[PDB]
């Protein structure tokens, strides 16, 4: 499962996570190919954001769509 | 009505007595192939694709794959064939 | 000891009294210092390692181990340095890495190890060794990613590096591209997007190409840049071939008309790599067939035994509006153009009807007008899903765009180029304050240190643009500089 | 340079200035890469030097050079010193500007030696081809790559028609 | 006399194809299709291989009345000059 997720510049994050997947180790791999590290992006899927594993079934199992993830700090 | 404004189109040229042949068959490349031109020319035809391979030379899709039934190599250069341009 | 047997002994036998000195303290122990040797290595400690080298040219079995040594030192910092690369930005920082390596690297062999002739030699082949590492049961990923390289390098991009610069860093350029084994897949790709840049206007100068094109004629054979340079040496005379074509226009053996700028790029069938069409015949619009046929006569008289094959398949030309209101100059591939030149004709367009008019396969014409419906130029008159055989189209009035003369996907690279360099300085954003929670204290230049530390793997972080950056967390009351020391900083969480 | 020893002398000498040079550049000059790039343009105008309205002689002096290399001479050459020189040897043909004439004369000289067995050993020539391939690409040392395979195949074929014999 | 062994060194190409002088579309073993035509004029004895930079094989007949109008290799857009 490929991911789009746009960013403030309207960039790419690769989450390649499946649905089951938890949104805890499948927004790491998003932003590790945007650069930001996985335990600060608070990421937006377009209503709501993650927390604990957060499994990506729950945000209604979309593929790749656009997360548009929030780039807020000191969240570790 | 739409008037064309620039037309920055191309053009491929070679020597007209010079012509490329797929070396197994000799026949015009844009041509069909030897046996598509005398054998499968009325059931099929339009399926003579002119290949290119790492050897980057000029062939028929059927008289290179005859070429390929019994041995491996390109039959101008005797290189390692792939037909992957 | 030198200087002993210097104050003390007849000079015939300096050299020897030298040698059996090496022979009993530095060669006896062989096994001590070879066992030194990879830590002593690893851990660039120049002194340690000058005065390795000046210690173990004197045995006769010395060098080999630490050649080795180094050769696997050097292997290892080009993949660490080398791996793991960003897909977005993947060439320039490839070459830029295995350029700042061999650069170190030549530096530490050529100015504290003397430069030893062996030692070069291990860096090149290690360098080559890296600098082809293929992923295992994956094709070598270096031409490729090189000649990207060169082709981000020789666009006109916003980046505008002055000729100086772009020749020097070419330089730097053959410096990285002496080292690729398959050095003919690299010209396979580069033939490739040198076609793209040669005929789609996109080279930053012809003397820029000119001078990569001879510059590859110097590190490899004329035989090996032939494909490469009949290229450049066909657009630079083709726009001579337009003026001498518009010329025999001028013959006026009739009333002759083009209605068209008709700017032609005649190519050499052998060795441009653009494919001769196996499919996707095309007919002439009609507009245009009696132009076609004229260049074709002066193309038969002006230059006798030539034949031509009218490459569609590339040809970009465009279109005024059929006066649909708010006027945009409409440019289209030739595929594109006589499919709507038949719109034009008739407002209703079956698919069918279009057959004859345009004389193509349908595998790509249902690609076209699907790219002229992306953009809403055609719009599809039956709701199923895909473009059949009696599909119907017209005109869609109500499409507008900012644009006149508009583009059909193939100064807007300076707005994309900041785009870049802000996510670059977001990304160093997001790098700072992760170190201010590790430690809450960092001196001014030991921030920079981390930064390029988290950064080693992404684009190269230019030192300025984070003491730039930096004061972006000051003035939104995130961190804060220590009054008594400008080098401490804090931050309020 | 003396005619009778003129393309090793000729490589030796060529190779030491560009020795010389080069350790001059960085331990003097901290070695920007503009004295490189100076040092490589003056070294290609020095190699390439020709008598005018005459051919040039860089392409058949070191195709003779790298001729006596692999030549088997009576001088005992050993394997890790000719390979060491043909390390150094590529660095000097870098700078010819005029390659494909030398792989010309290369590739006639090399039929001379392979037939005759003049060659200094066939597993110390891939030492050699495969160290231009590597500095010229694959269309480059095409030929004489066809070329040397033939020996370790053809002789095979020897026993392949000798037991055709049986 | 008697020869006890002697090496015999042999060139083979695959019979389907041959070296053309493609510009008068004839073997290079054959002859020029001009001198094909009024062969008893001339012995044809210079009907022979002219090798050059563009390292093809050709009729010396047809490659020189190339020469006569153009300057140029029929294959590559190179500028022909004999080598051998
Ligand atoms: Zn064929
Ligand atoms: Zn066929
Ligand atoms: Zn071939
Ligand atoms: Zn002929
Ligand atoms: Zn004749
Ligand atoms: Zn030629």
């Amino acid at each position: 499962m490929l991911i789009k997720v746009k960013t403030l510049t309207g960039k790419e994050i690769e989450i390649d996570i499946e649905p089951t997947d938890k949104v805890e180790r499948i927004k790491e791999r998003v932003e590790e190919k945007e650069g930001i590290p996985p335990q600060q992006q608070r990421l937006i899927y377009s209503g709501k954001q993650m927390n604990d594993e957060k499994t990506a079934a729950d945000y209604k199992i979309l593929g790749g769509s656009v997360l548009h993830l929030v780039l807020a700090l000191r969240g570790g | 009505r739409f008037e064309v404004k620039k037309w920055n189109a191309v053009a491929l040229w070679a020597w007209d007595i010079v012509v490329d042949n797929c070396a197994i068959c000799r026949n015009h490349i844009m041509d069909l192939c030897i046996e598509c031109q005398a054998n499968q020319a009325s059931a099929t035809s339009e399926e003579c694709t002119v290949a290119w391979g790492v050897c980057n030379h000029a062939f028929h899709f059927h008289c290179i794959s005859r070429w390929l039934k019994t041995r491996q190599v390109c039959p101008l250069d005797n290189r390692e064939w792939e037909f992957q341009k | 000891e030198e200087i002993r047997c210097r104050k003390y002994l007849h000079p015939s036998s300096y050299t020897k009294v030298i040698h059996e000195c090496q022979q009993r303290m530095v060669a006896d122990h062989l096994q001590f210092l070879h066992a030194e040797c990879h830590n002593i290595i690893r851990q660039e400690k120049k002194n340690d390692m000058a005065n390795m080298y000046v210690l173990l040219r004197a045995v006769s079995t010395g060098l080999p181990h630490m050649i080795q040594e180094l050769q696997n030192h050097i292997h290892d910092e080009g993949l660490r340095a080398t791996s793991n690369l960003t897909q977005e930005n993947m060439p320039t920082l490839f070459v830029e890495s295995v350029l700042e390596v061999h650069g170190k690297f030549v530096q530490l062999i050529n100015t504290v190890l003397n430069g030893d002739q062996h030692f070069m030699s291990a860096l090149d082949k290690a360098l080559t060794s890296v600098v082809n590492y293929r992923e295992p049961k994956s094709v070598c990923k270096a031409p490729e990613l090189l000649a990207k390289y060169c082709d981000n390098l020789l666009k006109k991009s916003a980046k505008g590096m002055t000729e100086n610069e772009v020749e020097d860093r070419l330089t730097s350029f053959i410096t990285v591209f002496k080292y690729i084994d398959d050095k003919d897949v690299f010209q396979k790709f580069y033939a490739r997007m040198l076609a793209k840049r040669l005929i789609h206007g996109l080279s930053m100068s012809m003397d820029s190409e000119e001078a990569m094109i001879n510059k590859l004629k110097q590190a490899c054979g004329y035989e090996f840049t032939s494909k490469l340079h009949r290229m450049y040496t066909d657009m630079s005379v083709s726009a001579d071939l337009n003026n001498k074509f518009n010329n025999f226009i001028k013959n006026q053996d009739t009333v002759i008309d083009l209605g068209i700028s008709f700017q032609i790029y005649v190519l050499q069938a052998g060795a441009w790599p653009l494919t001769q069409a196996p499919s996707s015949t095309f007919a002439i619009p009609q507009e245009l067939e009696k132009s076609v046929q004229m260049f074709e006569l002066f193309y038969s008289q002006h230059f006798s035994g030539r034949k031509l094959t009218w490459l569609h398949y590339l040809c970009t030309g465009e279109v005024k509006m059929n006066y649909l209101g708010k006027p945009y100059v409409a440019m289209v591939t030739t595929y594109q153009m006589a499919v709507l030149l038949a719109f034009n004709n008739s407002e209703t367009v079956s698919y069918k009807e279009l057959q004859d008019s345009t004389q193509m396969n349908e595998k790509e014409l249902t690609k076209t007008i699907k790219s002229l419906l992306d953009v809403k130029m055609i719009n599809h008159d039956s709701e199923k899903e895909d473009i059949d055989a009696e599909s119907s189209f017209s005109l869609n009035m109500n499409f507008s765009s900012k644009r006149t003369k508009f583009k059909i996907t193939t100064q807007e690279m300076e707005q994309t180029r900041s785009a870049v360099d802000e996510d670059r300085k977001m990304y160093l954003q997001a790098a700072i304050v992760r170190i201010m929670k590790a430690r809450k204290v960092l001196r001014h230049n030991a921030l920079i240190q981390e930064v390029i530390s988290q950064s080693r793997a992404r684009f190269n972080p230019s030192i300025s643009m984070i003491k730039k950056c930096i004061e972006v967390l000051i003035d939104k009351q995130y961190i804060e500089r220590s009054q008594a020391s400008a080098d401490e900083y804090s931050y309020v969480a």
